[PDB]
């Protein structure tokens, strides 16, 4: 049985008319749903293109539909027809044919060979996509694995991350999970588990498999990816188990009553994903009014009319029986038939228009039909409105580069509250664009929870967060930095100088340093005051003495060792009042160089004054003396170059400890630096010491004689407390300059009392 | 349509390009004489000695259906539809089984025709690395290796005469594609390149072929050239090529071999070739068989008459319309007879094809010798999956039992790969194919090959190897080819595609990957020319004994007591820092000396004159008035300059020449600013001079004041005598330094003896 139509055009044609059957006949049972509701659909559509004046107005389309009783073998057969006659009826242009997973991938590979277009009504595999091998193929229903993008755009849409999947033993779950992950991967979305679903299993492997996906209660969300019946089987085992889930289902579950009945308790929120189809308002009428007598074009027409009404045409009985009163229920895949019959028409009606413009009808370049330019440049760029619509939005027919069709997705939550079961909603579409609905979702409405499954949880703060991550990526689990140091990136917590903090505020990395200089009022506003007191005190009783430095200056110590002894006081007052300075190199070398010099020039003038006497007790040399104080000084003056040559002074960056507010009051100078010096000046010191113990008074300085013990003894006591001091102050800084200062002073007030004391009373007596 | 077909009770397809397109315009008018009608009579010799065998086969008749194909994948689709009529279900014939095609895209069009009806299919010459794929090509099979190790061995050769730098062309089908790409890695594996690469098709000669040969001709540099292109299209690129008079080595590979029908009137192009052909063993059965040929006895093959007729000139049966009628005495004699080489190939494949039909029917028959009603339908998926993958038998017609002798069939139906090395040479006047080696996994190639010019030809002469001392690499027009520039003059050039520069103060090393930082100049200066201004501070040693003997009379109550004690103590001060100044800027410009070298010029210049202008001029306010000046003009420089320019030495003065570094670049700076400071310095001595010339004249000193009038006169010249030479102090920084602070010296060594002259002249008197 071959039906075929007379046209200029011939398109073929392969539909599953009849079943598989058994061994011994190779086509069995003829279908009334797949092979025939089809057929007169595409006749239908062929009659009413055949009628369209903006569809070839000239050329008239034939038909070399032929049949595939679900064969792989007997398709091959009947498709080298197509390709027989091409190299006799007319050549065929263009194949209609294949509803199978199987008998489509038999079709291109034999079809591919000999250049012939073909579009599938029916097949949902995913391994005629790839065009390295199926050159000439293409299909008009989406293939299975294009439901993963609505899946994910679904699943970005309500926030989901730690989402479950299940796979199935096929073709169809496998495919679509793969590179369902690789879309995962594009929306930040990370899979918990990978359980298979396939084959038949007992109820315990089912038990078994929600128990690992329900193990972890961070997943509440899992993504069926399988048959109905195991859809239905995973359905009534969670329910057995009493589980509580968000399944987003896919086309093998959606808007079924057969895989939802009896487990309406566990599955209250799911996602369903089926395909969408309009029914089409002329088809119906077209098949109601067909009668096997006047519909002579199809030659299954007679055994349809015979099984569907259980009658024959030998006993004359099957005129009673009429088609127009018994229901008629539109299959879901009429109107792709109809869509791929109308795109090889608008194909061809395209290659006619570029191709035979000055001849309506059928023109000479048109006799060799070539597939291949007609397939690719053409079939491949085709956009039309879909015929008989419901004046919907689906009017986009068009092919990707790959020749795998666009699909529309009906986006159904199984609504409970409604009637209690069977209340499967639309709420979106999924059309180039996600178009959900929250309002009719139940769960999504502002009366409860997104249900979410988030990978483990992220709420902490920006200056607060790792991202450490010890197996779950997606997880972002966050560890507390340290609070002195910011972060690095946000992905990777490094902490950037944790010694102090840095502009964490700022997200940058850099530093954040405070000059707390030793500026403080509350210890330095006394000590400063007093030793700016001393200084003018000294100043002026050097002045008083030095204006009436006549008299007094011959009879008493020289003016060279006078004016000496008031130059040391003076640099020891000014070196305790600028003690306070910015931590800088140069303050550190003027205070390394005043503090000793100071104190070293003036006791090398009281040793000369006591050189003096002690000469009397080479030659006394009064305009030597002077000389020698600076030959003494200068000594201590080599030492102190010598200490500040090997030591390279600097400042240092910060005096804070490891984690303690900025601060920097340290200098590079060390306590054996000091003691270097200071070995000096106890050496200086047990000098004064000798001399006072020279006890022999001049009548004249009598007082003086013993001051100097008295001198001796102030210095001597003042270094015994200053050295536990400094060893206890070794890590304070404000402590230890005030005692510096004191100390200074103290020395400073002590050489004021000795020398310019006795000069005040022997003033104001004359 | 044309074909042989022989009943029997199973049949072997065959599948041949007889027709070719030769000289002509028909696409396969012609008839091929050694490709398609050798392998033919070789299948029809091997199926009748299969027919006639007795250990193989006993009882069973096989048939052939051997067909044409135009050395077209269209053609061969088109015609191969026969094999499969009889499995629907001109009377249709059952193929057992089918010998695939001699190219590539025809065995794989057939192979794929025939994986849906599941007809296994051996072929013999198909070469491809695209098939042996158990994807696409599940039925398939081939007694040839693929193109991957043809590759190699073409890659091997390339590398054994050093040919780097070549020129590629192959053609646009299934057969040039992949084995171009496998090409293409095998020689960037090798580390060698290629100029262009081109893709021919089956088409006129007048554009294609042309440009192509332009092309070529257009880089004159390279030499050798590799052929991964058809036989068919071979013939019509070498006609082109002798039309333009070409001049390259081609490098071919199975597709023209040892084939001299390529060649023809046209042998002064090709020569020095070297051709790439698959080893084999001649067949002295074949060879037999196809001398004992006659167009009357030979009344089987349709084309047998076109092939007579093309290969002599002259009409077996038709009129006189030829140039000549058939002597009837002439047969296919040695003399212009060559057995194919892919002749073996064709007879190993038809005897694996019978011996897997042989041995399926012993397992299914063991009872008897002859079909049965079981084997009536033939599973080729069974049959290929393991009895015929799975067959190990020695060669048909072979005296040896080496590795060659056994046919294998691989994981993916593929053979073993031992292309010999064919050369095209001219001996005794006649053209010929010689072999001068072997690719047994192993390239080993004799020094035996007659090359175009009679030595061997180079190539890579655009990129010749140079020393990366300081060439750098430079590709204007070509990624391949380039120019060793010399660059990095005295830069460091590690990177070889781009050299750039140290910088200042660098010098790179022989590695040119770390540029090393040469000596300071200034520093360790002591030993040649900077000993002269040591004698200076030697004679600054000798002024500093000086200054120990002019005190002496000073210490020891002198008798001249006019003359201030104070103040000739204080002049004796400003010359001592003079004689020890020299010593620093002689020393080593460490930063602390650089501090200290302006300060030991600064205020030993200006307290020397102060102490002079304060002598001219009871007691105490000279030496209060000295001590001013002199303490301000310290104080005054020290928050001036010192405390704020912070002077570093470091590298610098290196934009003269890279093979200099001056230890010093912050001191250097305030060098140049002590010009401004020696002005500043002068200006006061200057002013000194002016004041008290001859103005005062004291009589209690009165000729002390006309000698210290003196003292200032001749400083003022010697300071004046100084800037000149301090301009060019920069040029030298270890050499006119050291003697610029000489005049300072020489001022101070002068200023000592004139001012104490009075002195030491009443010490003498
Ligand atoms: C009678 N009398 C002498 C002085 C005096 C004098 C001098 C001096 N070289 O002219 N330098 C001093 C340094 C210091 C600091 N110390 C603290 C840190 O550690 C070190 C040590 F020695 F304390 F361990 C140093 C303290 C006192 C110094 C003051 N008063
Ligand atoms: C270490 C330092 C600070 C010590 C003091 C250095 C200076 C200020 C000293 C050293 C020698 C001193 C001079 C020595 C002698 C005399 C003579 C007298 O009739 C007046 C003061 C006068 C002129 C002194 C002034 C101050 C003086 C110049
Ligand atoms: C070296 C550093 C500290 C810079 C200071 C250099 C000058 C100013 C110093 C260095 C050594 C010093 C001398 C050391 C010893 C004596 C001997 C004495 O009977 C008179 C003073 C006299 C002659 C000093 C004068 C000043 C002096 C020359
Ligand atoms: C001694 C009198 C008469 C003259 C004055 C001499 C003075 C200027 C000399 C004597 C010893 C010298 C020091 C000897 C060694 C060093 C260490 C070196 O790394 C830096 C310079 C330095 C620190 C010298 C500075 C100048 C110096 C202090
Ligand atoms: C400050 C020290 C360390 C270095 C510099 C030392 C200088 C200022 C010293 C060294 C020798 C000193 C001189 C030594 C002797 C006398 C004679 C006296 O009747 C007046 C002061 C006078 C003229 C001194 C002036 C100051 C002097 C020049
Ligand atoms: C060479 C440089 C550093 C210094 C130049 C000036 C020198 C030579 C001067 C300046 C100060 C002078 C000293 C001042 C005072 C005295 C004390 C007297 O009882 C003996 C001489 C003596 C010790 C002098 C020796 C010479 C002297 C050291
Ligand atoms: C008593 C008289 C002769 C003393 C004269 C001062 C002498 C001892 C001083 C004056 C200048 C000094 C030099 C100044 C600078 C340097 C460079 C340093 O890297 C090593 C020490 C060296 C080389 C010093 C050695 C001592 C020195 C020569
Ligand atoms: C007796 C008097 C005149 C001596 C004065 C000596 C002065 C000018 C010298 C002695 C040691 C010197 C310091 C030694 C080392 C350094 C570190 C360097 O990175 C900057 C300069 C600096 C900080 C020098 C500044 C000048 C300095 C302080
Ligand atoms: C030659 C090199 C080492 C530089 C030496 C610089 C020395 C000699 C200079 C630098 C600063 C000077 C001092 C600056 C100020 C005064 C105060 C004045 O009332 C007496 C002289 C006196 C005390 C100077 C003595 C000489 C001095 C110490
Ligand atoms: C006569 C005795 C007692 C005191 C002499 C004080 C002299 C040596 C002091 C007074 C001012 C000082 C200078 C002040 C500031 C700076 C800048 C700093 O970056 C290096 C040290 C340097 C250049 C100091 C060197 C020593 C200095 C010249
Ligand atoms: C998902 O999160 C985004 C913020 O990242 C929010 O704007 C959106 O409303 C959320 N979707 C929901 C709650 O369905
Ligand atoms: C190739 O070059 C090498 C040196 O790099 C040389 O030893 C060898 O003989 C050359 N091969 C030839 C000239 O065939
Ligand atoms: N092996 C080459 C040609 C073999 C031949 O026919 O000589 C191919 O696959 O096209």
């Amino acid at each position: 049985k071959v039906l075929t139509l007379e046209g200029d055009l011939v398109l073929g044609g392969l539909f599953p008319v009849h079943q598989k059957g058994g061994p011994a006949e190779d086509c069995g049972p003829v279908n009334e749903h797949r092979g025939i509701q089809r057929l007169e659909a595409m006749l239908f559509a062929l009659d009413r293109i055949n009628r369209d004046p903006h569809l070839l107005p000239g050329v008239r389309l034939g038909a070399h539909i032929l049949d595939s009783c679900s064969k792989d073998t007997h398709a091959l057969e009947q498709a080298l027809d197509f390709v027989r006659a091409s190299l006799a009826p007319t050549a065929i242009t263009g194949v209609i044919g294949g509803s199978y997973s199987d008998v489509s991938i038999q079709v291109a590979n034999l079809l591919r060979l000999f250049q012939i277009p073909q579009i599938s009504y029916a097949s949902t595999s995913a391994k005629l996509s790839d065009k390295s091998r199926y050159d000439y193929f293409a299909r008009t229903v989406p293939p299975d694995f294009f439901q993963a993008k609505a899946m994910a755009e679904i699943l970005r849409f309500f926030n989901w991350t730690y989402v479950s999947t299940v796979a199935s033993e096929g073709d169809y779950g496998e495919t679509g999970i793969e590179a369902f992950e690789l879309e995962a991967r594009a929306r930040n979305i990370c899979v918990a588990t990978s359980e298979k679903v396939g084959r038949a299993m007992s109820r315990a492997a089912f038990e078994g498999v929600v128990r690992a996906l329900l193990q972890k209660p961070s997943a509440r969300v899992a993504v069926l990816f399988t048959r109905s019946e195991d859809a239905r089987e995973l359905l009534a085992a969670s329910q057995r188990l009493n589980a509580s889930f968000t399944w987003v289902a896919s086309d093998g579950w959606g808007a079924l009553e057969s895989v939802v009945a009896g487990s309406e308790g566990a599955a209250e929120g799911a996602i369903t994903i089926e395909l969408a189809s309009y029914p089409i308002s002329d088809f119906a009428s077209y098949f109601q009014s067909l009668d096997p007598w006047n519909n002579s074009r199809n030659p299954w027409f007679r055994e349809f009319w015979e099984q569907r009404f259980r009658c024959s045409f030998r006993q004359r009985d099957c005129a009673a029986h009429s088609l127009r009163a018994v229901p008629f229920e539109q299959e879901s895949k009429i109107m792709f038939v109809v869509n791929a019959v109308y795109a090889m028409a608008h194909a061809l009606h395209n290659m006619h228009r570029a191709l035979c413009p000055n001849t309506t009808r059928l023109c000479d370049a048109m006799r060799p039909v070539n597939g291949r330019r007609l397939y690719k440049d053409f079939v491949l760029n085709v956009k039309f409105d879909a015929p008989f619509r419901p004046a919907d939005t689906h009017n986009e027919v068009r092919f990707d580069r790959f020749g795998d069709g666009i699909g529309r997705y009906n986006i159904f939550t199984y609504l409970r509250a409604g009637s209690g079961r069977y209340r499967y909603q639309k709420v979106g579409y999924w059309a180039e664009g996600l178009t959900l609905d929250t309002s009719l979702i139940p769960w999504a409405s502002p009366s409860a929870g997104p249900l979410p499954a988030s990978r483990c949880s992220e709420p902490c703060l920006q200056n607060e967060v790792k991202s450490v991550q010890p197996g779950e990526v997606c997880c972002w689990l966050c560890i507390p930095c340290q609070p002195y140091e910011y972060r690095l990136d946000e992905f990777t917590c490094a902490d950037c100088g944790l010694g102090y903090w840095p502009n964490a505020s700022l997200t940058g990395c850099f530093e954040l340093p405070q000059e707390y200089i030793r500026w403080g009022d509350a210890w330095a506003v006394g000590p400063v005051t007093i030793a700016c007191l001393g200084a003018l005190a000294t100043l002026f009783v050097l002045g008083v003495f030095v204006r009436h430095n006549a008299t007094p200056v011959v009879k008493a110590s020289g003016r060279e060792l006078c004016y000496i002894l008031l130059g040391g006081v003076f640099l020891c007052y000014c070196m305790t009042f600028i003690f306070i300075a910015k931590p800088s190199t140069a303050v550190c070398t003027l205070r390394r160089l005043g503090l000793g010099t100071a104190f070293s020039v003036c006791y090398s003038a009281l040793l000369t004054k006591t050189n003096r006497i002690a000469r009397i007790f080479r030659f006394i040399s009064p305009a030597s003396q002077v000389a020698i104080c600076l030959a003494l000084i200068s000594g201590q003056l080599l030492i102190v170059v010598a200490w500040l040559v090997v030591e390279a002074p600097g400042t240092g960056k910060e005096t804070a400890p490891e984690r303690r507010e900025v601060v920097t009051l340290r200098c590079n100078h060390r306590d054996a630096s000091m003691l270097g010096s200071l070995a000096y000046n106890v050496l200086l010191i047990a000098l004064c010491t000798l001399y006072a113990f020279k006890t022999r008074k001049c009548p004249e300085n009598f007082n003086e004689a013993k001051f100097i013990g008295f001198t001796m003894y102030t210095t001597c006591i003042i270094w015994l407390a200053f050295l536990p001091i400094f060893y206890v102050t070794s890590s304070d800084y404000r402590v230890q300059t005030t005692t510096m200062c004191v100390s200074v002073s103290l020395s400073g007030s002590v050489v004021l009392g000795c020398l310019f004391a006795p000069k005040l009373h022997i003033i104001l007596f004359q | 349509r044309r074909e042989i077909k022989i009943e029997g009770d199973l049949v072997l397809g065959g599948l041949f390009p007889i027709n070719e397109k030769g000289t002509g315009t028909e696409e396969c008018g012609r008839i091929n004489e050694d490709r398609g009608i050798q392998r033919l009579e070789a299948m029809l010799f091997a199926i009748d000695e299969i027919n006639k065998d007795d250990y193989l086969l006993p009882g069973v008749k096989l048939g052939v259906h051997i067909l044409d194909t135009c050395s077209r994948d269209t053609y061969a689709l088109e015609q191969s539809l026969e094999f499969v009529r009889a499995s629907l279900t001109n009377i249709p014939l059952l193929i057992a089984g089918v010998i695939g095609g001699s190219y590539s895209s025809v065995s794989i069009q057939v192979a794929n025709l025939l994986r849906l009806f599941q007809i296994p299919q051996i072929s013999y010459a198909s070469t491809s690395a695209k098939l042996s794929d158990k994807s696409r090509y599940d039925y398939f099979a081939r007694t040839v290796p693929p193109d991957f190790y043809q590759a190699k061995a073409m890659a091997e050769i390339l590398r054994f005469f050093n040919w780097t730098y070549v020129s590629t062309v192959a053609s646009e089908g299934d057969y040039g594609e992949t084995g171009i790409e496998a090409f293409e890695q095998e020689a960037r594996l090798r580390n060698i390149c290629i100029a262009t690469a081109e893709k021919v098709g089956r088409s006129n000669i007048r554009k294609s072929y042309d440009s192509v040969i332009r092309e070529l001709l257009q880089k004159p540099n390279a030499r050798v050239v590799v052929l991964f292109m058809r036989s068919d299209d071979s013939r019509e690129l070498i006609a082109a090529a002798s039309r333009a008079n070409a001049s390259f080595t081609w490098v071919a590979s199975d597709g023209w071999g040892a084939q001299e029908s390529i060649i023809k009137g046209s042998e002064h192009v090709a020569y020095g070739a070297i051709t790439l052909e698959l080893a084999s063993q001649p067949v002295r059965q074949f060879d037999r068989y196809f001398q004992s040929l006659n167009p009357y006895n030979n009344h089987r093959n349709p084309w047998f008459r076109d092939f007579w007729e093309q290969k002599f000139q002259c009409s077996l049966q038709n009129k006189r319309n030829h140039r000549r009628v058939c002597d009837k005495h002439l047969a296919i004699d040695s003399s212009n007879y060559e057995q194919e080489s892919k002749i073996m190939f064709v007879v190993n494949a038809v005897y694996a094809m019978a011996h897997a039909l042989h041995k399926m029917q012993r397992t299914l028959c063991p009872n008897t010798t002859k079909l049965c009603d079981a084997m009536k339908i033939l599973d080729g998926k069974k049959l290929y999956k393991d009895y015929l993958l799975k067959i190990n038998f020695t060669a048909p017609f072979n005296p040896n039992k080496d590795a060659d002798s056994i046919v294998k069939f691989d994981t993916f139906g593929d053979g073993m790969g031992r292309y010999n090395v064919f050369n095209f040479q001219n001996v005794g006047g006649k053209y010929s194919y010689l072999k001068v080696g072997h690719w047994a996994e192993t390239l080993s190639l004799d020094v035996n090959s007659i090359h175009w010019s009679r030595n061997s030809v180079p190539t890579s002469q655009c990129s010749d190897p140079c020393a990366p001392n300081e060439m750098k690499n430079m590709q204007p027009g070509d990624v391949c080819c380039w120019i060793c520039i010399p660059c990095e003059p005295y830069e460091y050039l590690a990177d070889e595609f781009t050299c750039m520069d140290c910088g200042s103060g660098q010098w790179p090393t022989a590695d040119l990957t770390g540029c090393y930082d040469l000596p300071e100049d200034y520093i360790r200066w002591e030993d040649a020319w900077a000993i002269g201004p040591v004698t200076i501070a030697c004679l600054g040693f000798m002024c500093t004994c000086m200054v120990v003997t002019v005190f002496i009379k000073h210490n020891n109550t002198p008798l001249v007591k006019a003359s201030g004690r104070e103040l000739c103590y204080i002049l004796l001060f400003g010359v001592g820092l003079s004689y020890c100044m020299t010593f620093f800027f002689i020393a080593k410009p460490s930063p602390v000396i650089c501090a200290l070298r302006r300060l030991g010029l600064g205020s030993s210049f200006a307290i020397c004159y102060s102490a002079l202008l304060t002598k001219t001029n009871k007691f105490i306010s000279p030496s209060s008035q000295v001590f001013i000046c002199l303490g301000l003009i310290l104080v005054q420089i020290v928050m001036v300059s010192v405390w704020l320019i912070l002077e570093a030495p470091g590298t610098r003065r290196y934009t003269l020449a890279e093979k200099r570094e001056t230890v010093i670049l912050k001191c250097n700076v305030k060098d140049s600013s002590m010009l401004i400071s020696l002005t500043y310095d002068v200006i006061l001595v200057i002013l000194c001079t002016v004041y008290a010339f001859k103005t005062r004249k004291c009589p209690e000193n009165f000729n002390e004041a006309k000698f210290i009038g003196f003292t200032m006169y001749t400083t003022c010249i010697i300071w004046l005598a100084f800037l000149p030479i301090f301009y060019v102090t920069s040029s030298d920084y270890r050499v006119q330094t050291t003697t610029m602070c000489i005049s300072v010296s020489l001022s101070g060594f002068v200023v000592l003896g004139c001012l104490f002259a009075p002195k030491v002249h009443i010490i003498l008197f």
